[PDB]
């Protein structure tokens, strides 16, 4: 009918993942938001990422092959 | 227009604080493209860069460029895997001269096989593995600019990444058995994802299927597109409001454990009810060694009723059952848990997320298009102790 029976294998482990299993980016076209440094200090966005600790956070995407570090830049 | 824009420190060190103050270990990407005229990785940029996170003291590890396979069509140049691999030594030999105590490095952040097979990845593996620690490649579903609401509730869509995982696992088990596999870049739909559909309820089947697969198939770690930005597969909007991914990564991040086990339908399988399960998080103070997730997607158009095994019937069970809130249905950007619509309390306060407590022994009732969490209390699982 509408009734499921499950089947269980709990003997060991298949498989351990990360703590950090789910994890997150943020896209490396951010960073050329004018707004990056005030977007990023927001509480609201810091609280929610706290909620996903701990995981990786990459900075990442197309634009990496496309941006240049400038230790000159204000 | 010119993709080629400079960064500052500032924007280091705002992007290595949030990091931080989040509890998050941030992992930055390099440029690849800056070339010799020898056909070599330029390593000048990133020494400057390296050099200043050094000074600073600051724990970030590092990648080298994103989706190499796509060089040739976004920037003209071609660079095979073995160069590639090369490169990668070059970065390692730059991180062990650093004062970085133990900066790992990850690669190559391929994207998904597709039909094709990975001969960039063997390539780049056989020449460059060694120094990596762990392999990063790239997945999505479907084009953002094409994906409808059908192709999100599909299972044969989201059986597609079957195929795709076991394709890369292959490569690497040939080149480099035993080396950890990373999903380094990875959503619903490329593009952007898809308009009124990636950040909606609806694409939350692609991304709790997608974590289920990755854990029971050998992937370690699975990164989200994106944590935060205008893409619509975004978690959080750029007016700072969560979507529903992001309570469903939540209540995962606070509900699912490390060890990975396995659930199966005894009947004949649709692949439209999908089940999961792994040890419940330790780090839930409301559980103890022992206790078990599981977690399923419904895609039926009825609700589904699932029964547990002995002897985990008649355990007391925990449900956390996600439903969309408000009248777009499966399209609301509001989710409800067991009834009650998650939002933040204030910007500092994330709400409880309170289970709802099941009669011992009544099979788990899922609704029509609807997926749930399931924590099954003093199962007393001797592999999760
Ligand atoms: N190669």
């Amino acid at each position: 009918q509408d009734v499921v029976d499950l089947d269980f294998f709990t003997q060991e482990p298949l498989h351990l993942v990360s703590p950090s299993f789910l994890s997150v980016t943020i896209d490396a076209n951010l960073a050329t938001d004018p707004r990056f440094l005030i977007l990023l200090g927001s509480p609201k966005l810091r609280t929610l990422a706290r909620g996903l600790s701990p995981a990786y956070l990459r900075f990442g995407g197309t634009k990496t092959d496309f941006l240049i570090f400038d230790p000159k830049k204000e | 227009k010119f993709k080629n824009s400079t960064y500052s420190r500032s924007s280091v060190d705002v992007l290595y604080t949030f990091a931080k103050c989040s509890g998050l270990d941030l992992i930055f990407g390099l440029n690849a493209l800056l070339r010799t005229s020898d056909g070599q990785w330029n390593s000048s940029n990133a020494q400057l860069l390296l050099d200043y996170c050094a000074s600073k003291g600051y724990n970030i590890d590092w990648e080298l460029g994103n989706e190499p396979n796509s060089f040739r069509k976004k920037a003209g140049i071609f660079i095979n895997g073995s160069q590639l691999g090369k490169d990668f030594i070059h970065l390692h030999k730059l991180l062990r001269k650093s004062t970085f105590k133990n900066a790992k490095l990850y690669g190559p952040d391929v994207g998904q096989p597709r039909g094709k097979t990975a001969k960039m990845l063997k390539s780049f593996l056989k020449a460059g593995g060694e120094v990596i620690d762990a392999v990063t490649w790239h997945h999505y579903y479907l084009n953002g600019r094409t994906a409808t609401l059908e192709d999100f509730l599909n299972p044969d869509v989201l059986d597609t990444f079957i195929s795709q995982v076991q394709k890369v696992l292959q490569v690497v088990e040939s080149t480099r058995p035993g080396k950890k596999v990373w999903l380094g870049e990875t959503s619903s739909a490329y593009g952007g994802g898809a308009p009124g559909l990636s950040d909606t309820f609806a694409a939350g089947f692609m991304w709790l299927d997608k974590l289920g697969l990755s854990a029971r198939m050998g992937i370690e770690v699975v990164m989200r597109q994106v944590f935060f930005g205008a893409g619509n597969y975004h978690l959080v909007d750029e007016n700072f409001d969560p979507l529903p991914d992001y309570w469903l990564s939540l209540l995962f991040k606070k509900l699912v454990g490390t060890k990975v086990l396995m659930a199966s339908v005894q009947g004949q399988d649709r692949r439209k009810l999908r089940v999961y399960l792994h040890c419940t998080n330790t780090d839930n103070p409301r559980y103890k060694e022992g206790d078990l997730t599981l977690y399923a997607i419904n895609l039926h158009n009825v609700t589904k009723y699932l029964r547990l095994p002995y002897p985990f019937s008649n355990k007391q069970v925990d449900q956390y059952l996600l439903r969309p809130h408000g009248p777009d249905g499966l399209l609301s950007k509001s989710v409800q848990l067991n009834g009650q619509t998650l939002k933040m309390v204030d910007d500092q306060t994330l709400p409880p997320l309170k289970p709802k407590p099941l009669r011992p022994g009544s099979s788990l009732g899922l609704p029509a298009f609807s997926y749930a969490f399931f924590v099954i209390r003093n199962a007393k699982v001797p592999a999760c102790i």
